[PDB]
């Protein structure tokens, strides 16, 4: 997996 | 469920949440019954592509380094509640791979579950 | 840009592989110029959805106490390779949050 | 994150  | 190991159960808001322990997650993740939910909302990368959810409101997190207030991503299509790397480095925990698991130790070295 | 930490630089099929150390990845992703691919596919569910992604041929890894052959996902919709549980319990590795990063050790904290 |  989570990556802004 | 149980999520795999490397997993944690901490009290959140109140309750009891098992998470899988994920270094690759940038932030926190909740799954289910979130609580209230902020109207903040960010757009999430995942491995298979992207999406964009809300934050909840603000939560008490009892971690084992001290309680501290956290907001987390709601993500219901995600399989797990996530324990990302912004509370691993509050927890400045340490995951060790033994055996076929792994086992989540506090900076103290007591074992966390 | 290397992926964030923890993060470990891994020869695969002789050349090196910076990867996205996962605990969250139940397995081992590559994504970009893969090489070889098997013929069959697994289903992948990833924070957001999933979808099918095929499995590599088997690639020499060379981990800290030697080669294994291992086989990879090929993920092109991943934006970093990542070193996924399956790799991690072979490594026997350790991960440690340490100021505002992380490393990443061996069996008995020796790096990698 | 990534489950099969």
């Amino acid at each position: 997996x989570v990556v802004x | 469920e149980p999520p795999p190991e490397p997993r944690i159960t901490l009290k959140v808001g109140g309750q009891p949440v098992t998470f899988l322990v994920d270094t690759g997650a940038q932030h926190s993740v909740l799954t289910q019954n979130p609580g209230p939910l902020s109207d903040k909302s960010a757009w999430v990368q995942g491995a298979t592509g992207g999406k964009r959810y809300r934050w909840t409101t603000d939560r008490k997190v009892h971690l084992a380094t001290g309680k501290v207030t956290h907001s987390f991503l709601h993500v219901p299509d995600c399989p797990y509640p996530l324990l990302g790397r912004d509370l691993l480095t509050k927890l400045k925990a340490q995951i060790h791979f033994e055996g076929s698991g792994a086992q989540v130790v506090g900076p103290m070295g007591q074992p966390l579950q």
